[PDB]
Protein backbone atom coordinates (compact mmCIF):
# COMPACT_ATOMS: atom_id res chain seq x y z
CA UNK A 1 0.00 0.00 0.00
CA UNK A 2 1.11 3.69 -0.27
CA UNK A 3 -0.40 7.16 -0.03
CA UNK A 4 0.21 10.67 0.70
CA UNK A 5 0.42 11.02 4.53
CA UNK A 6 2.49 8.21 5.54
CA UNK A 7 6.44 7.11 5.40
CA UNK A 8 7.69 10.59 5.33
CA UNK A 9 11.08 11.08 4.15
CA UNK A 10 11.84 13.02 6.61
CA UNK A 11 10.78 11.87 10.37
CA UNK A 12 9.01 14.40 12.28
CA UNK A 13 6.61 13.74 15.59
CA UNK A 14 4.26 16.31 16.90
CA UNK A 15 5.17 19.60 18.63
CA UNK A 16 2.86 18.20 21.26
CA UNK A 17 4.01 14.89 21.51
CA UNK A 18 5.42 13.60 24.71
CA UNK A 19 3.59 15.80 27.48
CA UNK A 20 2.04 13.84 30.56
CA UNK A 21 -0.64 15.84 32.43
CA UNK A 22 -1.47 14.30 36.13
CA UNK A 23 -4.92 16.47 37.28
CA UNK A 24 -6.00 16.48 40.47
CA UNK A 25 -9.52 16.08 39.76
CA UNK A 26 -11.78 15.93 36.68
CA UNK A 27 -12.58 18.58 33.66
CA UNK A 28 -14.93 21.19 35.65
CA UNK A 29 -14.49 20.11 38.71
CA UNK A 30 -13.07 21.64 42.23
CA UNK A 31 -9.91 19.91 43.57
CA UNK A 32 -10.37 19.21 47.45
CA UNK A 33 -7.41 19.72 49.58
CA UNK A 34 -7.32 19.40 53.21
CA UNK A 35 -6.00 22.34 55.26
CA UNK A 36 -3.67 19.97 57.98
CA UNK A 37 -2.61 16.86 55.72
CA UNK A 38 -2.71 18.58 52.24
CA UNK A 39 -4.27 17.85 49.01
CA UNK A 40 -6.03 14.09 48.48
CA UNK A 41 -4.26 14.15 45.15
CA UNK A 42 -0.67 15.32 45.84
CA UNK A 43 -1.04 13.18 49.18
CA UNK A 44 -2.14 10.32 47.72
CA UNK A 45 0.52 10.84 44.26
CA UNK A 46 3.27 10.61 46.76
CA UNK A 47 2.02 7.41 48.48
CA UNK A 48 1.90 5.43 44.82
CA UNK A 49 5.18 6.65 44.01
CA UNK A 50 7.08 5.67 47.48
CA UNK A 51 5.35 2.03 46.82
CA UNK A 52 5.22 1.75 43.47
CA UNK A 53 7.60 3.51 41.56
CA UNK A 54 10.32 0.73 41.68
CA UNK A 55 8.05 -1.85 40.55
CA UNK A 56 5.00 0.05 38.14
CA UNK A 57 4.82 1.71 34.87
CA UNK A 58 4.17 5.37 35.53
CA UNK A 59 0.70 4.92 33.77
CA UNK A 60 -0.43 2.30 36.38
CA UNK A 61 0.95 3.90 39.14
CA UNK A 62 -1.53 7.11 38.21
CA UNK A 63 -4.22 4.28 38.03
CA UNK A 64 -3.56 3.38 41.62
CA UNK A 65 -3.61 6.94 42.68
CA UNK A 66 -7.11 7.74 41.03
CA UNK A 67 -8.60 4.21 42.73
CA UNK A 68 -7.16 5.42 46.63
CA UNK A 69 -8.50 9.22 45.69
CA UNK A 70 -11.88 8.12 44.43
CA UNK A 71 -12.24 5.65 46.92
CA UNK A 72 -10.52 6.95 50.36
CA UNK A 73 -11.45 10.51 50.22
CA UNK A 74 -14.89 12.25 50.57
CA UNK A 75 -15.05 16.06 51.89
CA UNK A 76 -16.58 16.79 55.18
CA UNK A 77 -18.39 20.65 55.44
CA UNK A 78 -20.30 22.61 57.65
CA UNK A 79 -21.68 24.12 54.84
CA UNK A 80 -24.37 21.49 53.36
CA UNK A 81 -23.46 22.71 49.82
CA UNK A 82 -19.25 21.36 50.10
CA UNK A 83 -20.14 18.63 52.61
CA UNK A 84 -20.14 14.45 51.13
CA UNK A 85 -18.28 15.67 48.28
CA UNK A 86 -15.86 13.12 45.71
CA UNK A 87 -12.91 13.41 43.50
CA UNK A 88 -11.48 11.46 40.44
CA UNK A 89 -8.28 13.01 39.20
CA UNK A 90 -7.97 12.71 35.57
CA UNK A 91 -4.16 11.63 33.48
CA UNK A 92 -4.12 12.69 30.51
CA UNK A 93 -1.30 11.12 28.17
CA UNK A 94 0.32 12.43 25.22
CA UNK A 95 3.08 10.08 25.82
CA UNK A 96 4.38 7.98 23.28
CA UNK A 97 6.10 4.98 25.13
CA UNK A 98 6.34 3.37 28.46
CA UNK A 99 7.68 5.31 31.75
CA UNK A 100 9.58 3.42 34.06
CA UNK A 101 12.03 5.74 37.05
CA UNK A 102 14.35 3.03 37.31
CA UNK A 103 16.11 0.65 35.06
CA UNK B 1 23.05 -7.09 18.91
CA UNK B 2 19.33 -8.36 19.82
CA UNK B 3 16.25 -7.72 19.00
CA UNK B 4 15.76 -3.82 20.28
CA UNK B 5 11.48 -2.76 21.10
CA UNK B 6 12.05 0.66 22.29
CA UNK B 7 8.54 0.72 24.17
CA UNK B 8 9.78 2.50 27.15
CA UNK B 9 11.06 5.86 27.23
CA UNK B 10 15.15 5.73 27.94
CA UNK B 11 15.49 6.76 31.83
CA UNK B 12 19.77 6.24 31.93
CA UNK B 13 20.34 9.58 31.33
CA UNK B 14 23.12 10.85 33.60
CA UNK B 15 20.48 12.73 35.32
CA UNK B 16 16.56 11.59 35.88
CA UNK B 17 15.98 15.60 35.22
CA UNK B 18 14.75 18.57 37.19
CA UNK B 19 11.30 18.77 39.55
CA UNK B 20 10.05 22.29 39.63
CA UNK B 21 7.53 23.11 42.34
CA UNK B 22 5.93 25.90 42.47
CA UNK B 23 4.15 25.96 45.28
CA UNK B 24 1.59 29.00 45.94
CA UNK B 25 0.02 29.68 49.53
CA UNK B 26 -0.31 33.44 49.83
CA UNK B 27 -1.55 35.63 47.47
CA UNK B 28 -1.77 39.22 47.16
CA UNK B 29 -4.89 40.50 48.69
CA UNK B 30 -5.91 42.40 45.74
CA UNK B 31 -6.63 39.28 44.25
CA UNK B 32 -9.24 38.33 47.06
CA UNK B 33 -7.56 34.97 46.78
CA UNK B 34 -7.44 32.69 50.12
CA UNK B 35 -4.45 31.14 51.47
CA UNK B 36 -4.11 27.46 50.78
CA UNK B 37 -3.09 25.73 54.22
CA UNK B 38 -1.61 22.56 53.47
CA UNK B 39 -0.06 23.45 50.60
CA UNK B 40 3.32 23.23 52.51
CA UNK B 41 2.39 20.05 53.45
CA UNK B 42 2.72 18.75 49.78
CA UNK B 43 5.77 20.49 48.99
CA UNK B 44 7.51 18.75 50.98
CA UNK B 45 5.93 15.24 50.31
CA UNK B 46 7.10 16.22 46.65
CA UNK B 47 10.33 17.07 47.67
CA UNK B 48 11.13 14.04 49.25
CA UNK B 49 9.26 11.76 46.59
CA UNK B 50 10.87 13.06 43.95
CA UNK B 51 14.08 12.99 45.68
CA UNK B 52 14.39 9.42 46.14
CA UNK B 53 13.56 8.85 42.32
CA UNK B 54 16.72 11.20 42.12
CA UNK B 55 15.38 14.60 40.56
CA UNK B 56 16.96 17.49 40.97
CA UNK B 57 13.74 18.96 42.51
CA UNK B 58 13.83 22.90 42.95
CA UNK B 59 10.89 24.59 45.00
CA UNK B 60 9.61 28.14 44.89
CA UNK B 61 6.99 29.54 46.93
CA UNK B 62 4.62 31.92 46.71
CA UNK B 63 5.29 33.11 42.53
CA UNK B 64 3.09 36.12 40.55
CA UNK B 65 2.42 35.39 37.31
CA UNK B 66 5.14 37.39 35.58
CA UNK B 67 7.26 35.05 37.77
CA UNK B 68 6.01 31.78 37.08
CA UNK B 69 6.26 32.82 33.45
CA UNK B 70 10.04 33.79 33.82
CA UNK B 71 10.86 30.57 35.63
CA UNK B 72 9.49 28.18 32.77
CA UNK B 73 11.16 30.10 30.32
CA UNK B 74 14.44 30.39 31.93
CA UNK B 75 13.91 26.25 32.79
CA UNK B 76 13.26 26.12 29.48
CA UNK B 77 16.27 27.60 28.14
CA UNK B 78 18.57 25.26 29.94
CA UNK B 79 20.64 22.48 28.17
CA UNK B 80 18.46 19.18 29.25
CA UNK B 81 20.79 17.12 26.91
CA UNK B 82 22.33 15.36 30.00
CA UNK B 83 18.31 14.56 31.63
CA UNK B 84 15.99 11.86 31.28
CA UNK B 85 12.84 14.15 31.62
CA UNK B 86 10.89 16.92 32.92
CA UNK B 87 8.63 17.45 35.74
CA UNK B 88 6.80 20.28 37.04
CA UNK B 89 4.58 20.37 39.87
CA UNK B 90 1.77 22.83 40.38
CA UNK B 91 0.40 24.11 43.75
CA UNK B 92 -1.81 26.62 43.26
CA UNK B 93 -5.96 27.95 43.07
CA UNK B 94 -6.97 27.57 39.33
CA UNK B 95 -9.43 27.05 36.59
CA UNK B 96 -10.24 25.20 33.80
CA UNK B 97 -7.01 25.46 31.70
CA UNK B 98 -5.81 27.77 34.15
CA UNK B 99 -3.13 28.17 37.50
CA UNK B 100 -3.28 31.19 39.44
CA UNK B 101 -0.10 33.27 40.41
CA UNK B 102 -0.07 35.38 43.34
CA UNK B 103 -1.40 38.55 41.48
CA UNK B 104 -3.36 36.68 38.76
CA UNK B 105 -3.80 33.98 36.14
CA UNK B 106 -1.50 31.77 34.24
CA UNK B 107 -2.77 30.33 30.99
CA UNK B 108 -1.77 26.40 31.44
CA UNK B 109 -0.54 26.93 27.97
CA UNK B 110 1.52 29.19 28.18
CA UNK B 111 3.34 27.14 31.25
CA UNK B 112 3.63 24.10 28.38
CA UNK B 113 4.48 25.62 25.43
CA UNK B 114 7.87 26.35 26.07
CA UNK B 115 8.64 22.86 26.53
CA UNK B 116 7.02 22.05 23.08
CA UNK B 117 9.11 19.65 20.72
CA UNK B 118 10.29 22.39 18.51
CA UNK B 119 10.99 25.06 21.42
CA UNK B 120 12.82 22.95 23.70
CA UNK B 121 15.10 20.66 21.77
CA UNK B 122 17.06 18.86 24.46
CA UNK B 123 13.90 17.76 25.96
CA UNK B 124 12.68 16.70 22.86
CA UNK B 125 11.72 13.09 22.62
CA UNK B 126 11.56 13.09 26.43
CA UNK B 127 8.68 12.56 28.65
CA UNK B 128 7.25 15.72 30.06
CA UNK B 129 5.51 15.76 33.35
CA UNK B 130 2.86 18.26 34.54
CA UNK B 131 1.36 17.85 37.78
CA UNK B 132 -1.63 19.79 38.51
CA UNK B 133 -3.40 20.42 41.67
CA UNK B 134 -5.78 23.13 41.79
CA UNK B 135 -9.60 23.57 40.95
CA UNK B 136 -10.28 23.09 37.13
CA UNK B 137 -14.27 24.61 37.34
CA UNK B 138 -16.99 24.78 40.18
CA UNK B 139 -18.78 21.19 39.92
CA UNK B 140 -19.02 19.09 42.82
CA UNK B 141 -18.85 15.23 42.34
CA UNK B 142 -22.16 13.59 44.79
CA UNK B 143 -20.22 10.43 44.46
CA UNK B 144 -22.41 7.39 44.49
CA UNK B 145 -22.97 4.22 46.79
CA UNK B 146 -20.71 1.18 45.71
CA UNK B 147 -22.36 -2.10 46.00
CA UNK C 1 -4.05 9.34 62.36
CA UNK C 2 -7.33 10.37 61.78
CA UNK C 3 -9.44 13.46 60.31
CA UNK C 4 -12.83 14.57 58.56
CA UNK C 5 -12.32 13.13 55.00
CA UNK C 6 -11.51 9.59 55.05
CA UNK C 7 -12.31 6.32 56.16
CA UNK C 8 -16.21 6.81 55.08
CA UNK C 9 -18.69 4.39 57.49
CA UNK C 10 -20.40 4.03 53.93
CA UNK C 11 -18.34 3.54 50.78
CA UNK C 12 -18.90 5.80 47.65
CA UNK C 13 -17.14 6.27 44.20
CA UNK C 14 -17.28 9.38 42.22
CA UNK C 15 -19.83 9.65 39.31
CA UNK C 16 -17.23 10.72 37.33
CA UNK C 17 -15.05 7.75 37.88
CA UNK C 18 -14.35 4.74 35.77
CA UNK C 19 -14.57 6.66 32.30
CA UNK C 20 -12.01 6.91 29.77
CA UNK C 21 -11.83 8.87 26.87
CA UNK C 22 -9.29 7.98 23.92
CA UNK C 23 -9.16 11.27 21.79
CA UNK C 24 -8.09 11.03 18.39
CA UNK C 25 -6.08 14.43 19.05
CA UNK C 26 -4.75 16.89 21.28
CA UNK C 27 -7.06 19.53 23.28
CA UNK C 28 -7.53 21.96 20.74
CA UNK C 29 -6.25 20.90 17.22
CA UNK C 30 -7.83 19.09 14.46
CA UNK C 31 -8.15 15.75 14.00
CA UNK C 32 -6.59 14.14 10.46
CA UNK C 33 -8.19 11.71 8.41
CA UNK C 34 -7.92 10.37 4.53
CA UNK C 35 -10.75 10.26 2.32
CA UNK C 36 -9.71 6.87 1.35
CA UNK C 37 -7.56 4.43 4.14
CA UNK C 38 -9.79 6.10 6.99
CA UNK C 39 -8.92 8.79 10.16
CA UNK C 40 -5.14 8.06 11.15
CA UNK C 41 -6.37 7.03 14.96
CA UNK C 42 -9.31 5.18 14.31
CA UNK C 43 -6.85 2.81 11.58
CA UNK C 44 -3.96 3.37 14.16
CA UNK C 45 -6.30 1.88 16.93
CA UNK C 46 -7.74 -1.07 15.59
CA UNK C 47 -4.18 -2.11 14.20
CA UNK C 48 -2.93 -1.87 17.78
CA UNK C 49 -5.95 -3.88 19.38
CA UNK C 50 -5.58 -6.53 16.90
CA UNK C 51 -1.95 -6.81 17.90
CA UNK C 52 -1.97 -6.26 21.58
CA UNK C 53 -5.40 -6.85 22.75
CA UNK C 54 -4.95 -10.26 24.14
CA UNK C 55 -1.24 -8.86 25.14
CA UNK C 56 -0.80 -5.39 27.17
CA UNK C 57 -3.23 -3.50 28.98
CA UNK C 58 -5.32 -0.68 27.23
CA UNK C 59 -3.50 2.14 28.65
CA UNK C 60 -0.13 0.70 26.93
CA UNK C 61 -2.28 -0.66 24.13
CA UNK C 62 -3.21 3.11 23.54
CA UNK C 63 0.57 4.36 24.67
CA UNK C 64 0.79 1.98 21.34
CA UNK C 65 -1.57 4.23 19.27
CA UNK C 66 -0.35 7.44 20.33
CA UNK C 67 3.07 6.49 18.86
CA UNK C 68 2.51 5.35 16.13
CA UNK C 69 0.12 8.09 15.26
CA UNK C 70 2.79 10.65 16.02
CA UNK C 71 5.73 9.05 14.05
CA UNK C 72 3.56 7.65 10.83
CA UNK C 73 1.54 10.33 9.63
CA UNK C 74 2.10 13.97 8.26
CA UNK C 75 -0.81 15.40 6.13
CA UNK C 76 -0.63 16.07 2.72
CA UNK C 77 -2.22 19.66 1.38
CA UNK C 78 -2.27 21.26 -2.03
CA UNK C 79 -2.84 24.18 0.77
CA UNK C 80 0.21 25.43 2.31
CA UNK C 81 -1.49 26.17 5.36
CA UNK C 82 -2.71 22.27 5.92
CA UNK C 83 0.84 20.49 4.44
CA UNK C 84 2.99 18.93 6.62
CA UNK C 85 0.74 18.84 9.60
CA UNK C 86 1.12 16.22 12.54
CA UNK C 87 -0.92 14.58 15.12
CA UNK C 88 -0.71 13.23 18.54
CA UNK C 89 -4.28 11.43 20.09
CA UNK C 90 -5.21 12.05 23.86
CA UNK C 91 -5.58 9.61 26.60
CA UNK C 92 -7.60 10.72 29.07
CA UNK C 93 -8.06 8.43 31.91
CA UNK C 94 -10.50 8.43 35.28
CA UNK C 95 -10.22 4.37 35.12
CA UNK C 96 -9.08 3.39 39.19
CA UNK C 97 -7.93 -0.01 37.84
CA UNK C 98 -6.04 -1.73 35.10
CA UNK C 99 -8.18 -3.02 32.20
CA UNK C 100 -7.55 -6.07 30.08
CA UNK C 101 -9.53 -7.57 27.64
CA UNK C 102 -9.15 -10.91 28.16
CA UNK C 103 -8.63 -12.47 31.29
CA UNK D 1 -8.58 -18.10 49.27
CA UNK D 2 -5.06 -16.72 48.94
CA UNK D 3 -4.74 -12.91 48.87
CA UNK D 4 -6.90 -11.18 46.43
CA UNK D 5 -5.60 -7.85 45.04
CA UNK D 6 -8.29 -6.05 42.86
CA UNK D 7 -5.58 -3.88 40.78
CA UNK D 8 -7.55 -5.31 37.38
CA UNK D 9 -11.32 -4.76 36.24
CA UNK D 10 -13.43 -7.93 36.05
CA UNK D 11 -13.64 -8.62 32.77
CA UNK D 12 -15.45 -12.15 32.43
CA UNK D 13 -18.97 -11.41 33.17
CA UNK D 14 -20.55 -13.17 30.68
CA UNK D 15 -21.20 -10.29 28.06
CA UNK D 16 -17.96 -8.17 27.41
CA UNK D 17 -20.72 -5.17 26.51
CA UNK D 18 -21.97 -3.00 23.93
CA UNK D 19 -20.06 -1.23 21.53
CA UNK D 20 -22.18 1.68 19.95
CA UNK D 21 -20.65 3.06 17.19
CA UNK D 22 -22.20 6.49 15.92
CA UNK D 23 -21.23 6.75 11.96
CA UNK D 24 -22.07 10.66 10.92
CA UNK D 25 -20.59 10.85 7.24
CA UNK D 26 -23.28 12.66 5.68
CA UNK D 27 -24.52 16.06 6.77
CA UNK D 28 -27.82 18.27 6.61
CA UNK D 29 -26.75 21.02 3.52
CA UNK D 30 -27.97 23.44 6.61
CA UNK D 31 -25.65 22.97 8.69
CA UNK D 32 -22.93 23.73 5.93
CA UNK D 33 -20.40 20.45 7.23
CA UNK D 34 -18.82 18.49 4.81
CA UNK D 35 -19.31 15.03 4.10
CA UNK D 36 -16.54 12.41 5.87
CA UNK D 37 -15.44 10.07 3.05
CA UNK D 38 -13.12 7.38 4.32
CA UNK D 39 -15.70 7.29 7.72
CA UNK D 40 -17.01 3.78 6.62
CA UNK D 41 -13.63 2.31 6.14
CA UNK D 42 -13.09 3.64 9.91
CA UNK D 43 -16.81 2.20 11.06
CA UNK D 44 -15.72 -1.20 9.33
CA UNK D 45 -12.64 -1.55 10.67
CA UNK D 46 -14.24 -0.97 14.15
CA UNK D 47 -17.02 -3.27 13.88
CA UNK D 48 -14.75 -6.15 12.73
CA UNK D 49 -11.92 -5.39 15.76
CA UNK D 50 -14.29 -5.03 18.84
CA UNK D 51 -16.51 -8.17 17.34
CA UNK D 52 -12.86 -10.33 17.71
CA UNK D 53 -12.84 -8.72 21.36
CA UNK D 54 -16.41 -10.17 21.73
CA UNK D 55 -18.07 -7.04 22.22
CA UNK D 56 -21.97 -6.54 21.38
CA UNK D 57 -21.01 -4.34 18.39
CA UNK D 58 -24.34 -2.08 17.13
CA UNK D 59 -23.95 0.96 14.09
CA UNK D 60 -25.80 3.29 13.52
CA UNK D 61 -25.44 5.81 10.14
CA UNK D 62 -25.65 9.73 10.11
CA UNK D 63 -27.75 10.51 13.05
CA UNK D 64 -29.23 13.70 13.97
CA UNK D 65 -28.11 15.59 17.33
CA UNK D 66 -31.44 14.22 18.73
CA UNK D 67 -30.64 10.68 17.56
CA UNK D 68 -27.70 10.48 19.11
CA UNK D 69 -29.27 12.05 22.41
CA UNK D 70 -32.34 9.36 22.38
CA UNK D 71 -29.38 6.57 21.52
CA UNK D 72 -27.33 7.18 24.26
CA UNK D 73 -30.26 7.40 26.70
CA UNK D 74 -31.83 4.91 25.55
CA UNK D 75 -28.83 2.06 26.09
CA UNK D 76 -27.76 3.75 29.25
CA UNK D 77 -31.17 2.64 30.21
CA UNK D 78 -30.58 -0.89 29.54
CA UNK D 79 -29.45 -3.22 32.30
CA UNK D 80 -25.12 -4.05 32.13
CA UNK D 81 -25.66 -6.57 34.82
CA UNK D 82 -24.12 -8.96 33.29
CA UNK D 83 -21.83 -6.92 30.87
CA UNK D 84 -18.33 -6.34 31.87
CA UNK D 85 -18.04 -2.63 29.89
CA UNK D 86 -19.15 -0.21 27.62
CA UNK D 87 -17.85 0.85 24.41
CA UNK D 88 -18.85 3.81 22.36
CA UNK D 89 -17.16 5.19 19.58
CA UNK D 90 -17.97 8.44 18.12
CA UNK D 91 -16.80 9.33 14.60
CA UNK D 92 -18.35 12.79 13.45
CA UNK D 93 -17.02 16.81 13.36
CA UNK D 94 -16.21 18.15 16.51
CA UNK D 95 -14.97 21.01 18.51
CA UNK D 96 -13.78 21.20 21.85
CA UNK D 97 -16.03 19.06 24.12
CA UNK D 98 -18.50 18.82 21.27
CA UNK D 99 -19.32 15.90 18.44
CA UNK D 100 -21.78 17.06 15.27
CA UNK D 101 -25.03 15.21 14.72
CA UNK D 102 -25.74 15.48 10.71
CA UNK D 103 -28.07 18.68 12.10
CA UNK D 104 -26.32 20.54 14.70
CA UNK D 105 -23.76 19.69 17.85
CA UNK D 106 -24.14 17.99 21.09
CA UNK D 107 -22.37 18.62 24.49
CA UNK D 108 -19.81 15.51 24.71
CA UNK D 109 -20.83 15.73 28.79
CA UNK D 110 -24.74 15.41 27.76
CA UNK D 111 -23.99 12.00 26.27
CA UNK D 112 -21.21 10.68 29.04
CA UNK D 113 -23.65 12.22 31.74
CA UNK D 114 -26.14 9.29 30.93
CA UNK D 115 -23.11 7.14 31.75
CA UNK D 116 -22.74 8.21 35.45
CA UNK D 117 -21.90 6.49 38.30
CA UNK D 118 -25.42 7.27 39.90
CA UNK D 119 -27.61 7.18 37.07
CA UNK D 120 -26.40 4.03 34.98
CA UNK D 121 -25.93 1.61 37.80
CA UNK D 122 -25.67 -1.16 35.82
CA UNK D 123 -22.19 0.59 34.82
CA UNK D 124 -21.14 1.21 38.39
CA UNK D 125 -17.56 0.52 39.32
CA UNK D 126 -17.32 -0.77 35.15
CA UNK D 127 -15.29 0.87 32.57
CA UNK D 128 -16.89 3.17 30.72
CA UNK D 129 -14.58 4.14 27.28
CA UNK D 130 -15.22 6.55 24.62
CA UNK D 131 -13.56 6.37 21.60
CA UNK D 132 -14.16 10.13 19.67
CA UNK D 133 -12.58 10.79 16.28
CA UNK D 134 -13.68 14.57 15.61
CA UNK D 135 -11.58 17.75 15.67
CA UNK D 136 -11.06 19.37 19.17
CA UNK D 137 -10.21 22.72 17.94
CA UNK D 138 -8.61 24.34 14.57
CA UNK D 139 -4.97 24.33 15.49
CA UNK D 140 -2.33 23.02 13.04
CA UNK D 141 0.94 20.64 14.97
CA UNK D 142 3.99 21.81 12.75
CA UNK D 143 5.66 18.89 14.24
CA UNK D 144 9.41 18.79 14.74
CA UNK D 145 12.43 17.07 13.18
CA UNK D 146 13.49 13.90 14.96
CA UNK D 147 17.05 13.76 15.67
Amino acid sequence: ASGVDDDMACHKIPVEADFLYAYSTAPGYYSWRNSKDGSWFIQSLCAMLKQYADKLEFMHILTRVNRKVATEFESFSFDATFHAKKQIPCIVSMLTKELYFYH
Amino acid sequence: SGISLDNSYKMDYPEMGLCIIINNKNFHKSTGMTSRSGTDVDAANLRETFRNLKYEVRNKNDLTREEIVELMRDVSKEDHSKRSSFVCVLLSHGEEGIIFGTNGPVDLKKITNFFRGDRCRSLTGKPKLFIIQACRGTELDCGIETD
